[PDB]
């Protein structure tokens, strides 16, 4: 071409290039982010012809026309069911940040493998064909004013995609996170029917005769015999409820009233969270009891107790059908208790009558007399009386018993300290000349922890009468300073343990309701071994060294009056580990070994063989491996020992989602995606091998699938196969981690064994980001955690997970470097270790483009400062190009003028009704041309290439770091780089000795990936509690 | 039979005098009699053995076992010299070796008077020892032990203690017991019995005691249980300079409940220095030698500097003296650049430089540290050089921020050469010179600048090169001389003398992108 009109030449076949690549790119995969089309665009080899260094972020946001353009009519030519090539995640993403309008032109081409099968075996194929049967049972316009929609005659060719769009936005928004929706209420509330039966007579005599109005009797007759322990159909008043059937434990003739019987009713599956994928003959045990009158009988039903066979163990892959004999299913059955406060399927209680309540006990009633006398607060043991108070020497509360001289926990307003405590600028308007976007600029906060105390002594308030009144306990409490409540203030605890407290003198009086809980506070030269150890050996544990003396504001020595198994390891099968975060969890849980894992991504693969070496990694698709185990083989293609039946143990893992992530209600098409999925292959594996026990994880997001079907039929699916099983949303941020990841958790236990609890949080958190509740067919199911926006433990900040780090520029490399420098910090120093003289790793971060890194120069260090603080100011880049002065070309209303009355627009489309105008956008500007251009639609892109706060946290978990990404905020605090690979480890908690494998970016990924072994420390300490319950049972 | 023996070593009560630590004497400052003895040996036959062999009468000395407590404590027990007469000591010790007693005899001078060893009655009788605080020159003194009844009453044992310490009678004292320590407990009531005063008493507990007197608020440690707490933190560490080979360092005694800033005040006095002008180095722990720095904001105490060694390891402390105050020392940026000398050899140096500074201040800094010609110009530059390439000179206000942290971009500093300082701009012209094996891509070698003249003998630059290199005069002969221009190369016959500058600049007006460059063909 002639050389003027070379560049032009070098654009167009620049922009063919791009499009053509990501076509391929889509071709490729359906699933991948932004940050994902960005790396696989800046990798792609320019062409030898054309004359072009790299391809980068710029062209592409110069591009986006046409490439959106040309993607779109690829997909407009041939239509299908499946979804459309651009409304994947990447796409949409490029579309909303460059102002691309949809629907124009295109069909400007001039005319131009397997559904496979999961490895299923008999019982989850059974309960998913069972469920094959519903999912058949079967406003946002197109717009009309883009070309397809202004085209005349849905149809394929007149999809609307900004309908498509806002369907994809709203398929992804939870639909709808309604906080009320209130707490569900009590079942069979409602009044019953009364039955005219012919004639009711008892049968011998009275087989317990109480002395009052009650005599109790064994046998009636309504037409047909009944005996204690059979069960009653009762027809209640039509309120769209069924038959309800409960079990008569008790009928007895009433002096004063009629003839009486207690019933406990059972529930049926569908009013559970089984919904209508619970079996109808199947139903649960619950805490509901009631005496009616047998005036209500309705019918005798019969129901069996389908107690686990002895052989349980080795039950799995046997076909149903063999062991379906016999007489079933006919009738009624029951299997497994259900707790609906929480979502619990237990086994059946194991509580005994008593002989003298033997024609009487009530499981109901047994259960709740225990609840309601452990719940009420009581006092043990008197030690000595005064004329206005008596002093006792013990008290009990919630099962737990608090004596004198243990560490309690009080809520934050139970008592104030005596420091002064919390003791209380505008810039000039900026040159919108050199600060031409502060404009957009503008015209909750996590709780203090649990304070803490050693009681002093306990005592209850005399009466009128004298007597002492044990309906309200008080207690002294000698209070604890944290070095955060000291006249040093926040500043303190910066280098201070995250466990350290300060004795202090002054007392303070509280309510016994106050307690929250017991902590063991101790001394720390009294103590018979190193600090650590102690602050390591059990939960809740809190040492003091040096008291403190808030009028003199001081630090002296305490006051003398102020001093005072091992089951073995579960061998553990890790399915889709990744990097082994869970299972590094566990293992510094010291419950699990882990024999074995699965892993199809190699780089994953390989970094499981370097943690953790006594372990077998089979980098086959777990298909392959399942079906090898069913059909009788013993090593796989290349001689890995593959296990067998009883040697897995603990089965953990979690399964990608990427088949089912949409969340609107089934589709026949997302139903058989679903179908031979990996998360029904490793129901599978959980069916076949019979772990003892059995974790789930995956994004909170999980939880609601769907409609909650996916986790509704997972819970159908543990249910029918006869485990014990729950779920619930933990927040990572409360177990030591610096970073907001809500995760979905199912846990599901062997019968005979012990459900094991959800941990309690331990770091105070923001309530923003702490919704652990859920919705489920408009019931609201919480997990079983007490501490609600409270902890022992403050709040881990980014200045306590890399600040010790040494600076490093953009672009570094070098995988090993020296610490330079002590630990400052609690949690660097746990994550660091004992030993003092390694060599830091993997402290790299990603070599940015020359633009991108003048940028996130120019970003000043300001807390919470953003792209909106850029300054277009003509800068020279790194490579010799210019970065061009961004203008303003147009007037937006919406917004107004500036101060010195410059124009505010960057493009035609602020006017409304008016299409975005080609050649006024820019590229190559210090300030991006996108950013302005859509800040309106999108609120002004708030936190886009922002930098992290040194009292802030991560976003979101950090897998490809990109300022223009949705991962958040990606920018380090104080220096110009991105977060590096260290850093991101050191966010999940990992410990710096955790050795990983790949280049930079598969080590990101594989760091993003993983579950933060902080949190599988606090659930793999839960697991360990049921382990010793069940061992301690042993007699 | 060595397995049959075992080692018994007796102290003496004049070992108790002077002892200024905790229970009545430091192991490693005390002087033993050691005796080699037969497992199976009856402990009467040692009573006897020892009574005639140091000169008493077997029945003036008693036998008080040293006995280990579960505080941590070391104390004397006792011993039944009649009732367990006839069972072996290798049973009575309980498999423990050393074996120490305290011998309790009557004073020599109060002896040769006709007194003899009291009876004990051990229900009723407790063997208490006591000891003096002084606060004036902060020092304990030994003041013998004493028979009393466990029913007796503190008052009764008042004019005891005061005639028995040298102190005028009716003294009010205050009285504490060294439970262990770091555990001095203080004794509020005189009127209570010794029972009821003292929790879990046992044979050979201390009781310490001092005057009651308003002078103690003058002293820095009024009293016993801050003395014997300042005792329990004090702690001796050996700094050693870093620069120094197998220095053995200097002992300095101090407090482990420690910041930096007194540490560094207290270091700083003993060698005569600013605290700031001083950098220090954490040990590493098991090794013996300098671990992580130590930054100036450390808000720590010297437990934790000290906490991964072993009580019984030596605890040493690494340091170096600085030039420059330890702040701006702290914000020095290390700038790792090749040095070019006067023998056209490369040495690898790492510079300090302010972060914020300009390449002038790096070039100042290099003055400061090296030598210049012998009379050259004494005007230095700096390079960038990729792939064997220069591919920029940086300006002396250039900023360091702005320098290419990429790690092919080599940075060297170098005295310009004579013949390249000043030359003829028209005429002689600087030439970008690179060697490589075969093809272009594989370079290697020292690459340099070479002067050209204008229309000069082509193999004028061949004996020039000869004159530089100075290598044997055939080997010269295999170098293959070629022009290379984007990775285009012609190669060029040196006896054909074609030179000029044209052949060398880029297009007119061009800079910006690679200058035509001299190329070399051999093997390395
Ligand atoms: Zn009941
Ligand atoms: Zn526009």
């Amino acid at each position: 071409p002639s050389p003027e009109y070379a560049p032009i030449f070098g654009l167009m076949q620049e922009k063919i290039y791009i499009s053509k690549i990501v076509v391929e790119f889509l071709q490729s995969n359906s699933d991948s982010t932004y940050e994902d089309l960005i790396n696989k665009i800046e990798t792609t080899v320019p062409p030898s012809g054309l004359n072009l260094n790299r391809f980068t972020e710029d062209s592409l946001l110069r591009h986006a026309q046409f490439v959106v353009e040309q993607v779109e009519s690829y997909d407009e030519a041939g239509d299908s069911d499946e979804q459309p090539i651009f409304l994947t995640p990447c796409m949409r993403d490029l579309i909303k940040l460059a102002g691309v309008t949809l629907g124009q032109r295109r069909a400007q081409a001039r005319r131009q493998r397997g559904p496979t099968k999961a490895t299923t075996t008999k019982l989850v194929y059974q309960i998913f064909d069972t469920f094959f049967a519903e999912q058949i049972e079967k406003k946002r316009r197109r717009c009309g004013v883009c070309e397809v929609c202004q085209q005349p005659e849905a149809c394929q060719e007149r999809r609307c995609p900004n309908m498509a769009m806002k369907e994809a936005d709203d398929d992804e928004e939870v639909d709808d996170n309604i906080p009320e929706m209130p707490s569900p209420k009590k079942m069979h509330q409602g009044k019953k029917k009364k039955q005219n039966k012919n004639r009711i007579s008892w049968v011998g005599e009275a087989v317990k005769t109480d002395g009052k109005k009650s005599y109790y009797k064994k046998v009636c007759i309504d037409a047909e015999t009944l005996e204690v322990g059979d069960c009653v159909s009762v027809i209640p008043d039509d309120s769209s409820k069924p038959l309800y059937l409960a079990r008569v434990t008790a009928l007895w003739e009433d002096s004063s009233n009629g003839q009486m019987f207690h019933a406990h009713w059972f529930c049926a599956g569908t009013d559970t969270v089984l919904g209508a994928t619970s079996d109808p003959l199947e139903l649960f045990l619950v805490d509901e009891c009631e005496d009616m009158q047998l005036s209500y009988i309705h019918s005798k039903v019969k129901v069996i107790y389908k107690a686990p066979s002895e052989n349980w163990a080795m039950e799995g892959g046997m076909d149903p059908e063999s062991l379906l004999e016999g007489d079933d299913g006919k009738t009624y059955f029951y299997q497994l208790w259900y707790d609906q406060d929480y979502a619990r399927f237990e086994s059946p209680p194991k509580t005994q009558p008593t002989e003298d309540n033997k024609f009487k006990f009530c499981v109901s009633c047994a259960r709740l007399a225990e609840m309601r006398q452990k719940e009420i607060p009581r006092v043990l043991e008197q030690l000595e009386d005064l004329d206005s108070r008596v002093l006792y020497y013990s008290a009990t509360k919630n099962g737990i018993l608090y004596r004198v001289g243990d560490g309690v926990y009080l809520p934050p307003e139970a008592f104030t300290f005596n420091i002064k405590l919390s003791s209380p600028p505008r810039k000039e308007p900026v040159d919108e000349d050199l600060y031409p976007e502060h404009y957009r600029k503008y015209s909750l906060d996590a709780p203090e922890p649990y304070r803490i105390g050693r009681i002093k002594e306990i005592f209850c308030p005399k009466k009128s009468n004298g007597r002492p009144n044990e309906t309200d306990i008080k207690i002294r409490v000698n209070k604890f300073y944290r070095p955060e409540n000291t006249h040093k203030s926040t500043p303190a605890s910066y280098h201070a343990d995250i466990n350290l407290l300060y004795w202090s003198d002054e007392e303070a009086v509280v309510d016994f309701k106050a307690v929250q809980g017991r902590c063991t506070v101790e001394y720390g030269e009294d103590l018979p071994e190193c600090v650590q150890v102690y602050s390591m050996g059990g939960p809740n544990r809190f040492y003091f060294l040096e008291a403190y003396n808030a009028k003199s504001k001081s630090f002296e020595d305490p006051p003398n009056h102020a001093r005072s198994i091992k089951l073995p390891k579960l061998r553990t099968l890790d399915v889709f580990s990744g990097c082994g975060g869970l299972s590094e969890g566990f293992h510094q849980a010291g419950i699990s070994d882990t024999l074995w894992a699965i892993e199809m991504w190699d780089p994953a693969a390989q970094a499981f063989r370097l943690n953790n070496p006594g372990s077998t990694v089979f980098t086959e698709d777990c298909n392959i491996l399942l079906k090898l185990v069913m059909a009788g083989e013993t090593t796989n293609s290349r001689g890995q020992r593959l296990p067998q039946k009883g040697d897995v143990e603990m089965l953990c893992g979690g399964p990608p989602c990427q088949g089912f992530s949409g969340m609107n209600r089934f589709n026949s098409r997302t139903y058989s995606k679903f179908k031979n999925s990996l998360v029904v292959s490793f129901l599978s594996y959980c069916d076949y091998y019979r772990p003892r026990f059995f974790l789930l994880e995956n994004v909170r997001n999980f939880v609601s699938f769907k409609r909650s079907m996916v986790l509704k039929l997972t819970l159908r699916c543990l249910v029918r196969m006869g485990y014990q099983c729950t779920f619930g949303v933990l927040q990572a941020g409360q177990y030591g981690v610096a970073q907001t990841r809500r995760r979905a958790i199912i846990l599901a236990a062997a019968p005979g064994e012990k459900l094991p609890l959800f941990p309690e949080p331990l770091h105070v958190f923001a309530p923003r980001a702490c919704q652990l509740s859920v919705v489920v067919d408009d019931k609201k199911f919480v997990s079983n955690i007490t501490r609600l926006s409270s902890g022992p433990f403050r709040t881990i900040t980014v200045r306590d997970t890399m600040s010790d780090l040494p600076e490093v520029r953009n672009g570094a490399s070098a995988l090993e470097i020296s610490y330079n420098g002590e630990p400052q910090s609690w949690f660097q120093r746990q994550l660091r270790g004992a030993q003092y003289q390694p060599i830091l790793r993997d402290h790299i971060c990603k070599d940015m483009s020359a633009l991108v890194a003048a940028r996130m120069r120019h970003i000043p260090l300001a807390p919470g400062s953003d792209w909106r603080d850029l300054p277009n100011i003509e800068v020279r880049l790194s490579d010799g190009t210019m970065a061009r002065k961004l203008r303003y070309t147009h007037h937006d209303r919406k917004n107004g003028r500036s101060s010195s009355g410059a124009l505010r627009g960057v493009c035609s489309c602020v006017e409304a009704g008016k299409a975005c105008d080609p050649a006024a956008r820019q590229f190559n500007t210090l300030i991006p041309w996108c950013l302005p251009h859509t800040g309106n639609r999108h609120n002004h892109w708030a936190g886009l290439y922002g930098r992290l706060e040194w009292d802030g946290f991560f976003s979101t978990t950090v897998t490809n770091p990109e300022p223009m990404g949705k991962q958040g905020r990606v920018l380090h605090p104080e220096q110009h780089r991105v977060v590096s690979v260290r850093e991101c480890a050191r966010s999940q908690g990992f410990p710096d000795t955790y050795r990983l494998f790949g280049n930079i970016l598969d080590k990101h990924r594989q760091v993003g990936n993983a579950v933060p072994p902080p949190l599988a420390k606090a659930i793999g300490l839960e697991i360990k509690l049921c382990m010793l319950a069940k061992a301690r049972e042993s007699a | 039979e060595a397995h049959l023996y075992m080692q018994v070593q007796i102290v003496a009560e004049d070992q108790f005098c002077g002892h200024q630590g905790n229970d009545m004497y430091d192991e490693e400052k005390v002087k033993y009699t050691v005796f080699k003895v037969l497992k199976n040996s009856s402990l009467a036959e040692f009573v006897q053995s020892l009574s005639q062999t140091m000169g008493f009468p077997q029945d003036q000395i008693r036998l008080w076992p040293m006995q280990a407590r579960s505080n941590g404590t070391k104390r004397p027990a006792m011993l039944d010299n009649e009732a367990d007469g006839n069972k072996t000591m290798i049973e009575l010790s309980d498999n423990e070796n050393p074996w120490t007693i305290f011998l309790e005899t009557v004073d020599p001078e109060l002896a040769a008077s006709g007194a003899t060893l009291p009876k004990f009655d051990k229900d009723h009788d407790v063997m208490l020892f006591l000891k003096m605080y002084d606060p004036k020159t902060r020092s304990l003194n030994y003041c013998g032990h004493i028979y009393t009844p466990i029913s007796c009453k503190i008052r009764d044992l008042l004019p005891v203690m005061c005639d028995r310490a040298g102190f005028i009678q009716d003294t009010s004292l205050i009285l504490y017991e060294e439970v262990k320590p770091n555990l001095t407990e203080r004794i509020q009531d005189y009127d209570v019995s010794l029972d009821k005063a003292l929790d879990e008493l046992m044979d050979g507990d201390i009781i310490v005691f001092q005057k009651d007197d308003p002078e103690n608020d003058n002293s820095e440690l009024p009293t016993a249980k801050e003395y014997f707490r300042d005792l329990y933190h004090r702690v001796d560490v050996i700094f050693c300079d870093k620069t120094i080979p197998n220095d053995p360092g200097f002992v300095v005694t101090l407090s482990n409940r420690m910041n930096y800033f007194q540490v560094a005040k207290t270091v700083a006095q003993r060698l005569n220095t600013d605290p700031m002008l001083l950098q220090f180095f954490k040990s590493q722990g098991y090794r013996d030698g300098p671990g992580n720095p130590l930054r100036h904001n450390y808000e720590g105490t010297l437990r934790d500097l000290l906490q991964f060694f072993k009580p019984r390891q030596p605890k040493k402390l690494y340091y170096q003296q600085l030039k420059m105050k330890i702040t701006d020392f702290e914000n020095r940026r290390s700038f790792k650049c090749i040095w070019l000398n006067s023998q056209f050899r490369e040495e690898e140096i790492t510079l300090y430089p302010d972060k914020h500074g300009c390449v002038r201040d790096l070039l100042e800094e290099c003055k400061k540290a090296v030598e210049l010609g012998e009379k050259a110009s004494g005007k230095l530059r700096l390079l960038e050089i990729v792939s064997y390439k220069i591919i920029g000179v940086h300006q002396e206000d250039e900023l360091l921020e702005c320098l290419s942290p990429a790690t092919s971009r080599t940075f060297r500093i170098e005295e310009i050469p004579l013949d390249q300082v000043d030359i003829d701009k028209e005429n002689e012209m600087l030439v970008t010179v690179a060697h490589f094996h075969k093809e272009v891509f594989g370079t290697f070698g020292i690459p340099f600048l070479l002067r050209i003249h204008q229309g000069e003998h082509f193999r004028e630059v061949m004996k020039r090169i000869q004159s530089l290199l100075d290598i044997q005069e055939k080997e010269f002969e295999k170098f293959k001389f070629a022009i290379v221009m984007m990775g285009r190369h012609q190669y060029i016959n040196e006896d054909e003398y074609e030179v000029n500058l044209k052949d060398f600049e880029p297009q007119p007006g061009n800079m910006s992108h690679p200058r035509p460059w001299l190329g070399l063909d051999h093997f390395n």
